[PDB]
């Protein structure tokens, strides 16, 4: 009768804390539970070793954290195991899972963006672990030049420097020109190398900047006005600028570009401002082609040069990617579940964005054959369509298109993705359900899960409660359990949102019993939400003094940083000018949580093929002493 | 008038001034005085029984020094002003793991320019590490002993047949000494393992490298995967364990 | 003046950034609802721009977190914004802009604008003199004050600017550093590539390499070069061949059953399979989950075993029939490798091992068999009887040596045993006919390193084709024979003789399994499995490279390691001398050196896309014609081009004209040009809409002086297409030109010792000739003269060494002095024309064999009269001074 299950993320990370969840179904009394990780096959070293108590009082559920130390005995390119096992008073359940060396993230920032010879490179290296909390470890730093050829190497050490280590290189006077690198990477993990990029140039400060900005972001082929642009100058303190521009066309089709001479304008800049427009005419006649669709993929470029009236100062500017398209928006399933479960709601998380990549605000999607589905994007540009599924093994199919109003049928966005069913066991027809209210969820706020159960009704009493699991950041963050009465096909949970949660998070859940054929049987789901990207504490930097004063060369100014406290603070200052040539590779909150997105184990939105699939695609595995397992994972990456 | 023109605080006089009384309308120039400017001489002048001010709007102001430059990883603050001006003291402070070269770390804004020269800062140091006997440095910059400066760190590896002694790892500290000391390659042994729940079967204590340790179990217990150990640089692989059963 | 402020009063702004405030703050300061606000007291720098704050914080509890960019404007009423170049040419004519901004809503102010002197540069700026221009800026204007000079010195030079406004306290000045580059075009030439192999291009474990200097024939006058030593580690990775598929190896997985004898023909496959994945790390295509499941196949098969194990510990295959010596040994064998796997009694292996020795060891060292399995398959090679008796004592001695390790503490008479079945084989060795023996008796002995000299050239010469032990007969017999010879080779270390060896077993497709092949499938997977085992990572490579630099104070060395194998290391040098390279130890390298120089460059090197002409001419308070003629260089005609041009000090365009160019014909002319006043207009431009690539387009427009100056500075021409700036053409025009310019005159003051041959006195010459400081002193006639775009190559004949140093060159040899074009016209040079001249040593340039001379300002150049002049009354004077110099030279000399 009774079931011991285990539960383990699908890749086990060194230095760092990692959870296991245990559980003893239908058990009765107290159940001593020993956990003990040994290396694989060998089983030379025992890494870890943790003790509980299951008792009713917990539901018979309780969890084991143990960090894995770092040996030396994890050492080419073959991938590493363990053995976790668990037992349950007598019984023994045991499970190999993939080892990741991966010790932490490294970020480095770079004073600017782009150097001249001579010059030296100032930078700074933050070190933290999979939680993005300060560390002290060994790090390997190289510099690499535009080849890829390592011209200087060093180790150093970040412990006591509060997980800031400043850095820095001198470039030689004679030096080769292009984008130079910087690898750095932990000294126990050689494989994770975290990069950042450097132009070296001989350049001088352009003195004003020009910004290209055409009226769309895109150009819709079939506009007769054609592209239009406005051209803005203006001193790098503010001033507007006087002068003359040049501003020619081009079309760019992968690397290989070509010019528009024909579309070459002269226009005057009048208080810091002038238009220039791009005819469709001469858009068509630059190419040798009459077909005006075959265009679509491509895109245009924008140069502009202005000179001011002195003839002293000359500056260039360019917009390049601008997507030539049929329709203004674009419509994405990487959010959606390709998997749904016979007889039960269907839920797509409809992605719509801008030509450009940006997410798209209040943009209507509905599904075709079924008008009643139509929702509204969000801020992040997702919105939610529910179907209704009939019991059937026929693969879903869905079309989603946008029905913004204003617009053509032959402008509106559409696109068409496939669901398969969820395989039950023995095909019970047995299904479980996850559904998360489609709104930006910020820390602070509470979500309201959904259990929707599906099944029999001669075994849907035996369901007495569900078993949840959160996994953020590539771990286990939270683990616990929904009770259901029977009868109810719906239950709520009340999830609160913490700073922990950023800036994403996967939900899955699951229930056991022993239906039919006095089969032990195990369903499970699973959901992806997304949550509102900040830092989990907070920074500002703005003026200390009166407005009304105006920073003067060489005169004293205030700053006002408020931020966390007992938090180090590191400053820069870069001049404008600098941007105007170069504005690659800016470290900004974005993109630290860009990369640990990437690093995430789980693949999939939600759900799966089958139970087993459901926990797999999550980043998780499941172990049961009756024979229900997940299959192995032996890949530190996701699937293609 | 009937004396000669008052010394002012900040100006002084260009005239010699050995006659006693003075024609009216005469002019009295004031000169600027050093670490001073203005658009030109302050000018006063005799009438009505005094010496009046030809050149009220016209003052002498402090003259400005320009800034007194940032010097590689090092900071500096301001004494006796918030500006750059004559009278002013720009005090340098060297960023941690940087140590002042030198003892002199201000420079004074005075009538000419600013004092001395922008001080230096130079990263701490640390002795040059030799390779321990039986060992080598795995890490570290290449160079055989070269001084080494803050934030560097050195690892030590013992050859085959030896396990290393203290610390594995150290790094230059803030001070110019290393964190941890220097560790020595021994050859490897291992002291016989005492077994819980279990009693050894060979009567040899001390064991070499790859040498195997018997052992069995009390009654009631049963071996733990394995039937015996192996000694390795890091110890008994595995430790020798007895599980009831 | 008076209302200005003196130019020593004002203080240039210098500190010009990219990027600054790289500091550090704490925030202690007490928390308000999580947030802790602390004020930081900055300065900002000279700048006149935009700072972007970028703040990054890390926190123990809440971890890193990237601010949002604050923005700083900082700015002045009234500044200056020197626009300099990158870098520009030496002894190029230039000209730089500053430009004055005034921001006052509605009030003109009156600048004095002045041009600071600079002994680097070459301008109307001159110790004596000041360059100062007064002007008018109206508010909400700028104006451009042209700058014309000449670089003198290369290297990072500085211009400086200031300004001060009437009858108002302001003032302003700018000092930034642009960089001055020779004449020539940058070159890199590598001298020397050489392949660092110590151990293999060496001798005696070392390899040497001598490098040549660099040619660098062509190398500017003047200028420096460098030289880089190139080091870089070469990897090699072990050529290891491949293990055998983990897919092959499904069959091996077997149950264990029967008896004494079968029970170990099924729990061989099993415990050499699990054993081959282990050492190959392959579970991850066998499947990790399956591994548990062999083993307990194992422990299966051995507690199965056990059952066997007579009161002798000796095994057989049933319980009442005699123990068999070799299943025995066999079962000591198995179990021996299998106790890494699974729980192995040593009570059971010891025992078994004794038994052996005290039952079954004869006095001579032979292990005999009383009992015979029933299985004579399972035995391999043992069955084709020939030598029996070394095939037998070498299998058993080959369990026991295994065994050693697990029961030497139990076992007293092992290590005699070893040693005793060792001295049999020994002795008997040499007879051997059959490979199978051999190789199997070859790796017991090989085992106790007792296989040397003509036993170990037996075993060797007995592979057939260096790669296989094979006899008439079975191939199982073979496959395993080979495997022995395998396990020998790698306990020799023959690293040599195992690739043929691995490669032959691959090749025979064979994975165990079958009739009678528990000694093949053991054999051949434990032989592979040992051969993973051996193989290194990779190839050695730990290089000790040191250069020997001639210039330097000590040899300079390189550990070139193979975690830094790839690792670029260099090493530069100012000299261009020969260096050795000294490499030793394993592993490769590479060795670069390549040298960085200017070399001359023959052809133009400014105006390579734009011809352009101006020419000025006096108009038919004064007035002249610009014309401007312009052509482009290229296959299809020029896109709109701009015409920057810049007046002469005191002149300005005249309006009339110019609104006749603004009137289309391709001319363009914008109307806040056309607007401004005949005052303050000092810089022009027009734009064209494209220019002719097959003839010159000429333009010409009138020009007015308004203001009178003594010293005028010389108008600019720029030509460019707007999508290039670089690719422009600059023509300078000035009148008195159909040199007196300053900048022309200023330029050529340190070409020579400028002085008149009638100041110079006899008493004068021998004073300063016999200084140390010259070096050489020659009376020259001029051979050649080979001029050039940029330096010009003076061939003198030494006709006589009135004092010689450094150079030793004798009378009738020839050398080459060298100057700049600018001095062309002051040293005024002519063929067959005689010259006294000496000079420091510092004007040597290049090497002994090729020494030329560089006219530097402490050269002497005196015009030496012919035998004509000289016999006139006038210049008397100067050919006796002449003649009583070099006599007093040739014969007294110098003083001391
Ligand atoms: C696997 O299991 C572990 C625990 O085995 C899970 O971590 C625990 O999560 C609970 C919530 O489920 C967390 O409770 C938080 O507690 C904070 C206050 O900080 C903590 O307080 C704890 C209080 O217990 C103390 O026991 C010690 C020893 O006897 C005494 O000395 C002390 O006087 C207390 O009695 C303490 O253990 C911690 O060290 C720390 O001080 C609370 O603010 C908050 O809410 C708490 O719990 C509930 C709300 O859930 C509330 O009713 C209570 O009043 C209390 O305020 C936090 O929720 C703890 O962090 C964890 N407990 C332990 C023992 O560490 C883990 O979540 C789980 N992992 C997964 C993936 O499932
Ligand atoms: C060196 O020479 C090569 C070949 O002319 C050239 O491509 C390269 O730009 C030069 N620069 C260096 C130092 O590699
Ligand atoms: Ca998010």
């Amino acid at each position: 009768s009774p079931m011991y299950s285990i539960i383990t993320p699908n890749i086990l990370r060194l230095e760092s804390e990692e959870t296991m969840v245990l559980e003893a179904h239908d058990a009765q009394g107290d159940v001593p539970v020993t956990v003990t990780v040994h290396d694989f096959p060998g089983k030379k070293l025992v890494l870890s070793s943790e003790k509980t108590v299951l008792t009713p009082a917990t539901n018979h559920m309780g969890n084991v954290t143990f960090t894995i130390p770092a040996n030396r005995e994890f050492k080419k390119g073959r991938n590493k195991f363990v053995t976790v096992q668990a037992t349950f008073g007598t019984q023994v359940v045991e499970k190999v899972v993939l080892v990741s060396l991966q010790s932490g993230y490294l970020f480095i920032q770079t004073d600017k963006t782009i150097y001249t010879p001579g010059s030296t490179v100032l930078y700074r290296i933050f070190t933290v672990n999979h939680k993005l909390l300060p560390v002290g470890r060994t790090v390997m730093v190289n510099i690499e030049n535009p080849e890829g050829i390592p011209v200087k190497q060093d180790s150093l050490s970040s412990q006591n420097q509060l997980g800031v280590l400043p850095l820095s290189w001198d470039i030689p006077e004679l030096v080769n020109m292009g984008q130079w690198k910087i690898r750095a990477y932990y000294e126990n993990s050689p494989q994770q190398v975290f990069s950042t990029e450097f132009e070296v140039k001989e350049y001088v400060l352009p003195s004003f900047e020009v910004i290209v900005e055409p009226t769309e972001k895109f150009y819709y082929i079939y506009n007769e006005k054609g592209l239009e642009v406005t051209i803005t100058a203006r001193f790098l303190y503010g001033k507007k600028v006087e002068g003359t521009a040049f501003v020619i066309f081009g079309i760019q089709d992968g690397e290989q570009r070509i010019s528009l001479p024909e579309s070459l304008k002269r226009i005057p800049i009048e208080d810091g401002s002038g238009e220039v427009v791009l005819s469709r005419k001469v858009l068509l006649d630059g190419v040798q082609n009459p077909r005006a669709e075959d265009l679509v993929g491509k895109s245009l470029y924008v140069s502009a040069t202005v000179i001011l009236h002195s003839g002293s100062d000359m500056v260039q500017a360019e917009r390049s990617g601008i997507p030539i398209v049929t329709s203004p928006y674009q419509i994405h399933f990487t959010k959606t579940p390709k998997y749904f479960k016979p007889g039960m709601p269907f839920d797509l998380m409809v992605f719509v964005t801008n030509p450009d990549g940006s997410p798209a605000y209040r943009v209507p999607v509905a599904v075709q054959g079924e008008d009643t589905v139509q929702s509204l994007t969000q801020g992040d540009g997702v919105a939610k369509l529910s179907i209704n599924t009939h019991p059937s093994q026929k693969p879903l199919s869905i079309t989603v298109r946008t029905k913004k109003q204003e617009l053509s049928e032959a402008e509106q966005a559409t696109r068409t993705m496939q669901a398969l069913p969820y395989s039950t066991v023995g095909n019970s027809n047995n299904y479980l359900h996850l559904s998360v209210l489609r709104t930006e969820l910020r820390p602070g706020e509470t979500l309201n899960v959904n259990f929707l159960l599906r099944m029999d009704r001669a075994h849907e009493a035996k369901i007495r409660y569900y078993t949840y699991l959160i996994m953020n950041k590539g771990r286990l963050l939270k683990a616990g359990r929904q009770v259901r009465e029977p009868g109810q096909d719906l239950v709520v949970l009340p999830l609160s949102i913490t700073t922990d949660f950023i800036p994403s998070f996967r939900l899955v859940a699951y229930y056991t019993l022993i239906g039919a054929s006095g089969q032990r049987e195990v369903v499970a789901d699973s959901v992806w939400v997304d949550v509102k990207d900040s830092c989990v504490g907070s920074l500002v930097v703005k003026s200390g003094q009166s407005e009304d004063r105006q920073p003067v060369p060489g005169q004293q100014m205030t700053l006002k940083i408020e931020g966390d406290h007992g938090a180090r603070v590191v400053l820069v200052a870069v001049d404008k000018g600098v941007f105007v040539l170069n504005k690659k590779n800016k470290l900004t909150q974005s993109k630290i949580w860009d990369v640990v997105e990437k690093a995430d184990i789980g693949c999939t939105p939600g759900s799966g093929k089958d139970y087993a699939g459901v926990f797999s695609d999550a980043g998780l595995t499941f172990t049961s002493s009756s024979g229900q397992q997940t299959a192995q994972r032996a890949e530190l990456q996701c699937p293609q | 008038c009937n004396e000669l023109p008052p010394r002012r605080n900040t100006e002084i006089l260009t005239g010699s001034w050995s006659d006693q009384t003075y024609p009216e309308g005469t002019q009295a120039i004031y000169k600027c005085r050093p670490g001073y400017r203005s658009l030109g001489n302050i000018i006063m002048v005799c009438r009505k029984g005094e010496w009046v001010a030809l050149n009220p709007l016209r003052k002498c102001q402090k003259r400005p020094c320009g800034h007194p430059g940032d010097t590689p990883f090092g900071t500096f603050t301001l004494t006796g002003g918030n500006v750059f001006e004559y009278g002013v003291k720009a005090v340098y402070t060297c960023n941690e793991g940087y140590q002042l070269l030198g003892e002199i770390n201000y420079r004074e804004c005075d009538t000419d320019g600013w004092t001395n020269d922008i001080p230096i800062c130079e990263v701490v140091k640390c002795l040059p590490v030799t390779a321990p006997e039986n060992g080598k440095i795995v890490s570290s910059a290449m160079e055989p002993d070269r001084e080494y400066h803050f934030g560097q760190a050195v690892r030590f590896v013992c050859n085959s047949g030896y396990k290393i002694e203290g610390d594995e790892e150290m790094h230059c500290s803030d001070d110019g000494f290393w964190s941890k000391e220097k560790p020595k390659c021994v050859e490897i042994s291992c002291k016989s393992p005492d077994v819980i729940n279990g009693s050894p079967i060979s009567q040899k204590i001390i064991y070499k490298e790859n040498e195997r340790f018997q052992y069995k179990c009390n009654m009631g217990y049963e071996y733990s995967e394995r039937g015996d150990a192996v000694c390795t640089e890091s110890g008994w692989r595995p430790l020798p364990s007895c599980e009831e059963a | 003046d008076e209302d200005i402020i003196a130019e020593e009063n004002i203080v240039s702004r210098s500190e010009f950034p990219e990027s600054w405030l790289w500091n550090v703050e704490d925030l202690k300061e007490p928390p308000k609802n999580g947030i802790s606000t602390k004020l930081m007291n900055i300065f900002l720098k000279d700048s006149i721009t935009t700072w972007e704050i970028l703040a990054v914080s890390m926190s123990d509890k809440k971890g890193i977190c990237v601010a949002d960019p604050f923005e700083v404007t900082v700015m002045q009423d009234f500044f200056i914004d020197l626009r300099l170049p990158y870098s520009v040419v030496r002894n190029e004519q230039v000209e730089i802009r500053a430009v004055l901004y005034n921001y006052r809503q509605n009030q003109e102010l009156k600048v004095r604008v002045e041009l600071l002197h600079n002994p680097a540069f070459c301008s109307l700026a001159t110790t004596k003199r000041r360059h100062q221009q007064t002007v008018t800026i109206p508010p909400k204007s700028s104006l451009s004050v042209p700058y014309v000079i000449v670089p003198l010195k290369t290297g990072l030079q500085e211009v400086e600017v200031k300004a001060a406004v009437y009858h108002h306290f302001i003032s302003d000045g700018v000092r930034k550093s642009l960089k001055v580059v020779p004449e020539g075009i940058r070159m890199n030439k590598t001298v020397a590539v050489r392949t660092l192999d110590p151990e293999r291009l060496g001798r005696e474990g070392v390899q040497k390499e001598d490098i040549p200097p660099a040619d660098l024939s062509d190398q500017v006058p003047d200028t420096e070069s460098e030289t880089r030593i190139l080091l870089q580690g070469t990897p090699v990775a072990q050529m290891t061949e491949d293990a055998v598929d983990a897919e092959r190896l499904k069959h091996l997985i077997v149950t264990p059953s029967g008896c004494g004898e079968q029970n170990m023909i099924g729990m061989t496959p099993t415990v050499i399979a699990v054993h081959y994945l282990d050492e190959t790390e392959q579970w991850e295509k066998f499947g990790l989950e399956k591994r548990q499941g062999a083993l307990e196949l194992i422990k299966k098969g051995y507690t199965q075993q056990l059952a066997f194990r007579q009161p002798s510990s000796a095994f057989a295959a049933f319980v009442k029939r005699a123990p068999s010596t070799w299943l025995t040994a066999y079962v000591v064998k198995v179990f021996s490798l299998a106790v890494n796997l699974i729980a192995i009694d040593s009570q059971v292996l010891c025992g078994a091992v004794k038994w052996l020795i005290l039952e079954k060891q004869k006095p001579d060292g032979v292990f005999q068999e009383d009992a015979p399995v029933i299985h004579q398959e399972m035995i391999g090679g043992l069955r084709n009887n020939n030598e029996k008796d070394m095939a037998l004592t070498a299998f058993v001695l080959i369990s026991l040596q295994e065994a050693k390790d697990i029961c030497e503490e139990q076992v007293n008479s092992l290590p005699g045993s070893i040693t005793k079945a060792g001295d049999f084989l020994e002795a008997n060795y040499m007879n051997l006919q059959r490979s199978y023996t051999v190789a199997i008796a070859g790796y017991a002995l090989a085992q106790m390193g007792r296989l040397k000299g003509p036993l170990l050239n037996k075993f060797l010469t007995t592979a057939k084709d260096k790669n296989r032990w094979e006899d008439p007969g079975k191939q199982l017999y073979n496959v395993e024979a080979t495997s022995y010879a395998l396990l020998a080779l790698l306990q020799l270390k023959d690293f040599d003789f195992v690739p043929p060896v691995v490669r032959w077993l691959n090749e025979q497709r064979y994975y165990g399994g079958g009739y009678g092949s528990t000694q093949a499938t053991f054999m051949v997977f434990q032989a592979l499995a040992q051969y993973q085992k051996d193989a290194p990572d990779h190839q050695e490579l730990n290089l000790d490279v040191s250069l020997q630099l001639p210039s330097r104070s000590s040899k300079i060395t390189h550990r070139i390691h193979w975690e830094s194998a790839s690792l670029l290391r260099s090493e530069e040098t100012k000299e261009n001398e020969g260096f050795t390279v000294t490499a030793e130890g394993k592993g490769q390298g590479t060795l670069s050196v390549v040298t960085m120089y200017h070399a001359k460059a023959k052809d133009q090197l400014t105006c390579n896309k734009f011809d352009l002409k101006v020419t000025i001419k006096p108009a038919p308070k004064n007035t002249m014609i610009l014309e401007i003629c312009t052509r482009y260089r290229g296959d299809q005609d020029a896109t709109m081009s701009i015409l920057d041009i810049s007046m002469m000090t005191g002149f300005a365009p005249d309006t009339d004209d110019l609104k006749q160019l603004a009137n289309g014909v391709d001319r363009y002319i914008s109307k806040y040009e056309l607007d401004k006043a005949f005052s303050d207009r000092n810089t022009l431009i027009i734009y064209l809409d494209k220019v002719s690539h097959s003839e010159d387009d000429c333009l010409a427009f009138k020009v007015h002086q308004y203001f009178n100056v003594e010293l005028i500075q010389p108008g600019a021409v720029k030509v460019y297409a707007y999508y290039n700036l670089e690719e422009s053409c600059t023509r300078f025009y000035h009148p008195e030109k159909e040199c007196r310019d300053e900048l022309c005159r200023c330029a050529e003051e340190n070409c020579f010792i400028q002085k008149s041959d009638d100041k110079v006195t006899l008493e004068e010459r021998l004073d300063k000739a016999c200084e140390p400081g010259v070096d050489y002193v020659y009376k020259t006639r001029l051979v050649k003269v080979q001029l050039s775009n940029d330096f010009d190559e003076y061939i003198m004949a030494i006709e006589q060494t009135i004092k010689s140093g450094s150079d030793e060159v004798q009378v009738g040899q020839q050398r080459t002095f060298i100057s700049p074009i600018k001095c062309r016209e002051a040293l005024k040079l002519e063929e067959k024309k005689h010259y006294l001249m000496w000079g420091l040593s510092s004007d040597f340039w290049g090497e002994k064999p090729n020494l030329s001379y560089i006219i530097g300002k402490d050269t002497w150049v005196e015009h030496w009269p012919e035998e004509d002049e000289c016999q006139d009354e006038e210049n008397q004077k100067q050919c006796q001074d002449l003649g009583a110099f070099t006599e007093s030279m040739v014969v007294f000399g110098c003083p001391n």
